[PDB]
């Protein structure tokens, strides 16, 4: 289990930018692999990113190009920057993490990792509202 | 030295074992390389807990238990430390103080049948938890309620085992995954 604890959701008009962050617990946070996910009203949750342990990062396609995953293992802090907002990026977005006191080193396929069936922990989810 | 370890038995295996009942095989004195254990297929994961994946590399003078059986996608997460659930719990249990890792993989195109493939099970009942690297294939009725069974499906009374049944177009979170753990 990895308390998560995210911000940064708002509203902005379209072609705008947004970031969001989560700060995560634990001591082997450099050892995580973290995820963003975001889920609409109406329709399923989708994987949007992701950096496993190694630093290599995963996007959905719709994404490519607009929005970076990152990390700062200093500040146990995962962030979203999302550039040229579109309505359809209009969702709930949250933060997914696998942890764990011995966790040492952590990665999967690119499937895998932009899938609910890596994470153990969800950060509790912040909303971003994109204006036409 | 220069020998190669056997792992392409274990990963390899034509058929993998039921998580309840699972495979244990020792590997030792060899040399392996955590890059053709793990192929980074889409869906598949690969994590460590208390070492490096290249503590895999040099077995010469070490041994090595690989352990393997096939589960559903979304149990994977249970094979780990400190988790929870029917199979970390009735099934396949590490210790607190697992050292080794884990190597995960769909395998709908071996595993799943287009009838179901009633050949994987795992065990949805137990009177107590498992302990750490234990193995239970028994298959006494399981006694739920306050009258016993005397070995009799019934009212409270369940057989212990459920059936996978993969089927191919089983959702992500039900289609079969191969599991290998690798413990020092
Ligand atoms: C399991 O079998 C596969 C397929 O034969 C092995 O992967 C192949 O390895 C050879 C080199 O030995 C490559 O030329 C192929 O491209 C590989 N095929 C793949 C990656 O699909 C794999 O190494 C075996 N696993 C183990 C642990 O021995």
């Amino acid at each position: 289990q990895v308390q998560l604890q995210e911000s940064g959701g708002g509203s902005v008009q379209a072609g705008g930018s947004l970031r969001l962050s989560c700060a995560a617990s634990g001591y082997t946070f450099s050892s995580y692999c973290l995820g963003w996910f975001r889920q609409a009203p109406g329709k399923e949750r989708e994987g949007v990113a992701a950096i496993d342990s190694d630093g290599s990062t995963s996007y959905a396609d719709s994404v490519k190009g607009r929005f970076t995953i990152s990390r700062d293992n200093a500040k146990n802090t995962l962030y979203l920057q999302m550039n040229s907002l579109k309505p359809e990026d209009t969702a709930m977005y949250y933060c997914a993490a696998e942890g764990g006191p011995s966790l040492s080193y952590c990665t999967g396929g690119y499937g895998f990792l932009l899938s609910g069936l890596m994470y153990n922990s969800w950060g509790q989810g912040t909303q971003v509202t994109v204006s036409s | 030295c220069t020998n190669l370890c056997p792992f392409g038995e274990v990963f390899n295996a034509t058929r993998f074992a039921s998580v309840y009942a699972w495979n244990r095989k020792r590997i030792s004195n060899c040399v392996a390389d955590y890059s053709v254990l793990y192929n980074s297929a889409s869906f598949s994961t690969f994590k460590c807990y208390g070492v490096s994946p290249t503590k895999l590399n040099d077995l010469c003078f070490t041994n090595v238990y690989a352990d393997s059986f096939v589960i559903r996608g979304d149990e994977v997460r249970q094979i780990a430390p400190g988790q929870t659930g029917k199979i970390a719990d009735y099934n396949y249990k590490l210790p607190d103080d697992f050292t080794g890792c884990v190597i995960a993989w769909n395998s709908n195109n071996l595993d799943s049948k287009v009838g179901g493939n009633y050949n994987y099970l795992y065990r949805l009942f137990r009177k107590s938890n498992l302990k750490p690297f234990e193995r239970d294939i028994s298959t006494e009725i399981y006694q739920a309620g306050s009258t016993p069974c005397n070995g009799v499906e019934g009212f409270n009374c369940y057989f212990p085992l459920q059936s996978y049944g993969f089927q191919p177009t089983n959702g992500v979170g039900y289609q079969p995954y191969r599991v290998v753990v690798l413990s020092f």
